[PDB]
């Protein structure tokens, strides 16, 4: 059964088929599956700890001994240092959830975890595992149905972000932020809308710059209508604050032009000599008197810049900071609404951009200067600056905040959204079972399997809440049966009532029907897989 | 580890004066100009030198121990890039600041300039840092 | 039933009380025999025979 | 055995002869088709294989599996050759042709240990498989009028029945649809590099689509090209191989100057070279610049002041389906860079696919070329996605050539055993044995396909001899309904070229293995 077959023939001669078939392992038939499915289970068994407004964190330690504490449970996986391939697959389809929404990494496992729990039995029971899969695709599909039959549009104008905002809070109420959870969600839904294509288009996150700084508070985070940079002036003595600044960005170093080909400069006199320094001075004099010649009040490069270009540039009230980084250039290019000069003989004023006030901000008794600028007319661009009183909620305020920049996406990508708080998995429970007793016998029992899966995910958040998991979920689908309202889910947070319409929990359409549909397509994958060949 | 022997064993071909007091090494490097020579050790720090005069001119510290020192030939001053930590660092002394660092032994310098190799045990753009 | 959350102490009770309701029922379903009955001996050790 | 103090051979050198190296030669024969036996059929299951590295392959293709898989018997390399070879020629039946093979050694093989000449048994499987090649062309069913709907929906359904076998057969009918879709647009030799496979992960099966035109992943964008606008409603491509950065002219150039004049206007002349070039392609009037070569930072800032759109370091496969999509021409100069030269697309976009940034080309109309975006929850799945499609698509190639089909399910098997039976019959008996003994095997497949299904094999197996015996054609096994019923009818449709070679390539293996009288293997060399 395991290693595969050893006979060495029937007349004692050597019988080798496969190279290093002795050290090679092989499973074959229903004790894989059993095998699968029990890592399975076991790898969602671990998330579903991290489910919900009580969840808990998990707190990774890598190869080198750095510690992260995190929520996120496609962030916990690709962290996990596992061996088996089921376990791979899961890391695979929580990173796949995370790409396509960015929001519903944990309940993705937990939902396979359990359809492949409900396979097992069902296996014990002698149905063939291609047939479980064509009833989870079944009940699948009408899930997506019924989802898309209880969803709910909500307004994404700009004149009225209150859904926007309390659909940011609530996929922000599981994380570490719910400290500063309204603020959070202001500044997610402000740097989402502000950058973002109106006809319903893309949201490129290239234009949204997350950048954390220990220290402070992490009350203290602040959505900037600008560019945040980790520089400084280049000389010490020139201001450290230019208001209503002209800015001119250049990609040239302040230096003597040189050509890329391999090229010899002959000095064949003492005449020469001196033309060659004379022209050095001039050249400096030159590119410093083209860029005053703008209007500019400040100066952007990226390649740094030596001695005389410094003090020039100090001699003539010209601030300027150096080696500034290209998607920097790029963003304080973009938000101030100037073009890039590749060389000071094509600098023009049309070509500088504007900024209200440009600083250099101190952070306590560290000796590191990072300069902003922001106050810009119609800036596209937003950075997101993080303060926190450790480099690891840091790291956390991070990626909850990532969380909530993509949920807004999913929003802006479309409109359509269905309550939480488990409400969602209970309808589709109920439609399942229903749409189940008109079927045919032989696939009733992987639909009901597939709702009785389906109804793990209320459970296990009254698990995390404290709450007697059984009598909960069957009390709010009794409810959910006997009043027409599908919005009735788990009160996590003990505010007295069941509905989430008043909760204000919602989560979005796109994010459910991918959590589905994903943790469907994983489950009928893992169940089609009967042999390992391990060596 | 290539360490010439001691006497030049020659007859004064003007080259016998070799400074090599080594006062810091693991990546010593002569520059472009002959001027400055380049040294680190396992302190993680990189120290440059001005070989006529004999002092160390600025040491170099941002880093774990460094391991491997490039150079980008431009008056030796403009830049040079170290990846001693996972953490390829690069350096102007006319300011002696990281201007970029990428978080990522053998470094090599493109000679194009805009590139760097980061053999370890990747083509780094410069102007996308990435 | 451990994962749905119930202690594992009703889960004991429940059995029990579900094994007293069996053996009610499977006392029920049972037919007198007597020891003069050769038919019904020979069908039960055939029966205990038939899966070796 | 004598010592021989001067031996012979090299020593180490291990010599198998006679009667029992056959029979280790079928048994290894039968241990290779029992790897992949249950791949087969719409109740097949998929086989997870891990190299030595920790990579996992999982695929349901007969000839992946015996790829990875580390054959070292010389006998049973001859399967996995065979294997290849359907999956070149046809590209589906590459379990199909392990099984027949090893069927056809298991069966021969009572007659082996019998001391029967293995020529006899060559040259019976030789006019068996040339009586059952001829009679699969002569009923293989064609219709000669060859309308468009009818040769659409013959492609359609032999794409369904290719693609009913793997995890994607719940989308069977879409997937199949938009298979045949793509290979429709290709011009006249329907090559594969004119499809195009790019796989994004995140997303729904049913979320994979087929891009009437070209696209491709964003490639490494400089400073600067955020500002240019993403959207163009009649933009002209401007397909060109030219590296415009700012650099050397040549390698072994050399630039000799003794006056700083000269050194400033050598500068400037550099600066004079790469803005001569873009205003060359900024004056062509195109929109969108794909190239190549790398784009610099200079041109891409050049390009996005002109609200122009600039694509450097673009594959060579993807700027060849952009040239046949769009109908320009690729140029490494620009000093000709005319209307004749120039792409044309309806709608160039760039859009964000499950956190990767796509450039597409669509609204072309005489596009030659499609790229497929599959969508899936894992590596390994949007793989075996690509394959189940591969497969799909030389079907629909094979039956483009020519719409000779064949009913599925096992029915033309079970015609073509009962055909051999009734030819065996009628001879004088020494290769009427083996004959029937060819018959016999060709029963494999779908005993094959019930015993993956779970049924019992043997009811259906006679119920489907009855039935043709007494008449019927296209009557294989019935998956869901656990009986028979007519293929054909059910639109479970094969190429005929299939089935051809796979009985061509299975008996040529059988003969070959069963030619080998004798095995030698030479001491091993440079152990190390
Ligand atoms: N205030 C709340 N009351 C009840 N349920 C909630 C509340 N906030 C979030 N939830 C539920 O918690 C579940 C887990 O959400 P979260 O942990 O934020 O992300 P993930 O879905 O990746 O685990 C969601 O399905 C949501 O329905
Ligand atoms: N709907 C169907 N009903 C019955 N048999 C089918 C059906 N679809 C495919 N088959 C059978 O599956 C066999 C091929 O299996 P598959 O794995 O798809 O290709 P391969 O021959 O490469 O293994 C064919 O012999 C065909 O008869
Ligand atoms: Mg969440
Ligand atoms: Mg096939």
């Amino acid at each position: 059964a395991s290693m595969g077959t050893l006979a060495f023939d029937e007349y004692g001669r050597p019988f080798l088929i496969i190279k290093d078939q002795d050290r090679k392992s092989r499973l074959m038939g229903l004790e894989a599956l059993k095998s699968h499915i029990m890592a399975a289970k076991a790898v969602a068994n671990t998330m579903r700890t991290s489910l919900g407004p009580n969840g808990l964190d998990k707190m990774m330690v890598d190869k080198d001994g750095d510690v992260t504490v995190t929520n996120d449970g496609a962030t916990i996986l690709s962290m996990m240092d596992v061996d088996h391939q089921i376990a791979k697959l899961m890391v695979e389809l929580s990173k796949s959830q995370d790409d396509e929404i960015g929001d519903g990494t944990t309940g993705v496992v937990v939902l396979a975890g359990a359809l492949l729990e409900e396979a097992e039995q069902l296996l014990d029971r002698g149905i063939h595992p291609i047939r479980i899969a064509d009833g989870y695709e079944q009940a699948a599909r009408v899930a997506i149905e019924h989802l898309d039959k209880i969803s709910d549009s909500v307004l994404v104008d700009i004149k009225d972000t209150e859904p926007l905002i309390q659909t940011a809070k609530t996929t922000l109420g599981s994380k570490v932020v719910n400290s500063c959870h309204r603020q959070m969600a202001e500044i997610a839904v402000n740097a989402v809308l502000t950058v973002a294509d109106m006809e319903r288009r893309d949201v490129d996150f290239e234009l949204i710059k997350v950048e954390g700084k220990v220290g402070g508070r992490l009350e203290d985070t602040k959505l900037i209508k600008g560019v945040i940079v980790d520089k400084d002036f280049s000389h010490p003595q020139m201001p450290k604050k230019v208001e209503d600044a002209k800015i001119a960005i250049l990609t040239c170093p302040f230096e003597p032009p040189k050509p890329k080909t391999k090229h010899k400069l002959d000095v064949t006199s003492v005449e020469d000599y001196k033309a060659l320094q004379k022209y050095e001075k001039e050249k400096f004099e030159e590119m410093i008197q083209q860029i005053k010649e703008t209007g500019a009040n400040l100066a952007i490069c990226q390649w740094g810049f030596d001695d005389e270009a410094n003090h020039l540039l100090l001699q003539n009230n010209l601030p300027a900071v150096r080696w500034v980084g290209g998607p920097e250039i790029e963003l304080i290019a973009i938000a101030t609404g100037g073009r890039i000069v590749p060389r000071f003989s094509e600098l023009t004023a049309e070509k500088l951009g504007f900024a209200g006030l440009v600083q250099e901000i101190s952070f306590g008794t560290t000796k590191d200067k990072m300069l902003v600028i922001e106050q810009c007319k119609n800036s596209r661009a937003v950075t997101i600056f993080i303060r926190g009183g450790n480099k690891m909620i840091i790291e956390e305020a991070k990626r909850s905040l990532h969380d909530a920049l993509c949920v807004i996406r999913n929003l802006i990508r479309d409109n359509r959204v269905v309550y939480g708080g488990g409400a969602a998995e209970i309808s589709c429970a109920l439609a399942v079972s229903q749409e189940a007793d008109k079927c045919p016998t032989l696939e009733q029992y992987a639909m009901r399997a597939f709702a009785d899966a389906l109804e793990v995910i209320p459970m296990a958040l009254s698990e995390n809440s404290g709450m007697n998991p059984i009598q909960t979920m069957t009390e709010v689908r009794a409810r959910q049966v006997k009043e027409m309202n599908p919005a009735l889910g788990i009160d996590c947070l003990h505010k007295g009532t069941n509905d989430m319409k008043q909760q204000h929990v919602i989560e979005t359409l796109i994010g459910k029907k991918q959590q589905i549909s994903l943790a469907t397509q994983m489950v009928r994958m893992i169940l089609k897989i009967d042999d390992i060949r391990k060596p | 580890c290539s360490v010439y022997p001691l006497t030049f064993d020659k007859n004064e071909n003007m080259a016998a004066k070799k400074k090599s007091v080594a006062m810091h090494l693991s990546a010593c490097s002569f520059t472009n100009s002959d001027m400055q020579i380049l040294t680190a050790s396992g302190d993680g720090t990189c120290a440059l030198w001005d070989v006529e005069s004999g002092q160390l001119l600025q040491s170099f510290h941002g880093h774990a121990d460094v391991l491997c020192l490039d150079l980008a030939p431009s008056e030796t001053g403009n830049t040079f890039v170290s990846g001693g930590d996972k953490k390829a660092m690069v350096w102007d002394m006319r300011s002696g600041q990281c201007v970029q660092a990428f978080e990522t032994n053998s470094v090599r310098y493109y000679p194009s300039g805009d590139a760097f190799a980061s053999g370890s045990d990747r083509l780094y753009d410069l102007r996308a840092d990435r | 039933l451990l994962q749905k959350g119930i202690h594992p102490t009703i889960i004991s009770e429940s059995f029990q009380k579900a094994l007293e309701k069996g053996i009610e029922i499977l006392t029920d379903m049972s037919r007198p025999v007597e020891l003069s009955d050769r038919e019904t001996l020979l069908n039960s050790a055939t029966t205990s025979l038939n899966s070796k | 055995m004598m010592p021989t103090p001067v031996i012979l051979l090299k020593e180490g050198t291990d010599s198998s002869q006679g009667i029992p190296q056959l029979v280790s030669n079928i048994s290894a024969c039968q241990v290779i088709a029992e790897a992949v036996r249950t791949t087969l059929g719409p109740r097949g299951m998929d086989k997870l294989i891990v190299d030595g590295r920790g990579k996992a392959t999982i695929s349901n293709d007969g000839a992946t599996i015996l790829k990875l898989l580390d054959v070292v018997h010389p006998a049973a390399k001859t399967l996995v050759d065979i294997a290849k070879s359907q999956d070149a020629e046809v590209g589906d039946g590459t379990t199909s042709v392990t099984l027949l093979a090893a069927e056809f050694l298991k069966q021969v093989k009572p007659y082996v240990e019998e001391g029967l000449h293995p020529q006899i048994i060559i040259r019976a499987f030789r006019t068996a498989t040339q009586l059952a090649v001829n009679k699969i062309k002569e009923i293989a069913v064609t219709v000669k009028k060859a309308d468009k709907v009818e040769q659409r929906k013959l492609l359609e359904k032999c794409a369904m029945t290719a693609l009913s076998s793997k995890l994607i057969s719940q989308q069977k009918a879409f997937f199949a649809k938009m298979v045949v879709d793509a290979v429709m647009m290709l011009d006249d030799l329907l090559q594969l590099k004119m499809i195009g496979i790019k796989k994004v992960q995140g997303g729904a099966l049913e979320d994979s689509q087929l891009v009437a035109g070209v696209a491709f992943k964003k490639t490494f964008s400089y400073a600067g090209f955020e500002m240019q606008p993403k959207k163009y409603h009649n933009p002209k491509i401007a397909l060109l191989n030219v590296e415009l950065e700012l650099k050397a002219e040549k390698d072994n150039a050399e630039i000799r100057v003794h006056t700083v004049e000269d050194y400033q206007a050598i500068v400037d002349a550099e600066w004079n070279i790469l803005y001569d070039k873009l205003e060359k392609i900024h004056h062509s009037g195109a929109k969108v610049v794909l190239s190549k070569l790398p784009i610099g930072d200079v041109a891409t800032q050049y390009f996005a002041d002109r609200d122009m759109f600039c694509a450097g370091r673009v594959p060579e496969e993807d700027l060849k389906r952009t040239m046949m999509a769009c109908g320009g021409s690729i140029q490494t100069s620009v000093n000709a860079l005319s209307a004749d030269v120039l792409g044309r697309c309806q709608v160039f976009e760039e859009t964000q696919i499950g956190g990767e940034r796509y450039n597409f080309f669509t609204g072309c109309p005489k596009a030659k070329t499609c790229t497929f975006i599959l969508r899936g929850g894992a590596e390994q799945f949007m793989e075996e996605t690509e394959r189940s499609l591969h497969d799909a698509i030389m079907i629909v190639r094979r039956a483009i050539k020519n719409d000779s089909v064949v009913a599925g399910g096992g029915a033309i098997e079970m015609e073509l055993s009962k055909y051999l039976r009734d030819y065996s019959r009628t001879i004088p008996g020494k290769q009427q044995l083996l004959i029937g003994a060819y018959a016999k095997a060709l029963e494999i497949i779908p005993r094959q396909l019930c015993d993956n299904a779970g049924f019992d094999a043997t009811n259906i197996l006679n119920k489907l001899r009855a039935r043709h015996a007494q008449g019927g054609t296209w009557y294989g096994v019935d998956i869901n309904n656990e009986d028979i019923a007519d293929n054909f009818e059910a639109f479970v449709w094969e190429p005929a070229m299939v089935r051809i070679n796979a009985l061509t390539a299975a008996s040529e293996a059988a003969c070959l293995i069963v030619s080998v009288d004798e095995t030698i293997k030479n001491p091993r060399s440079t152990v190390d």
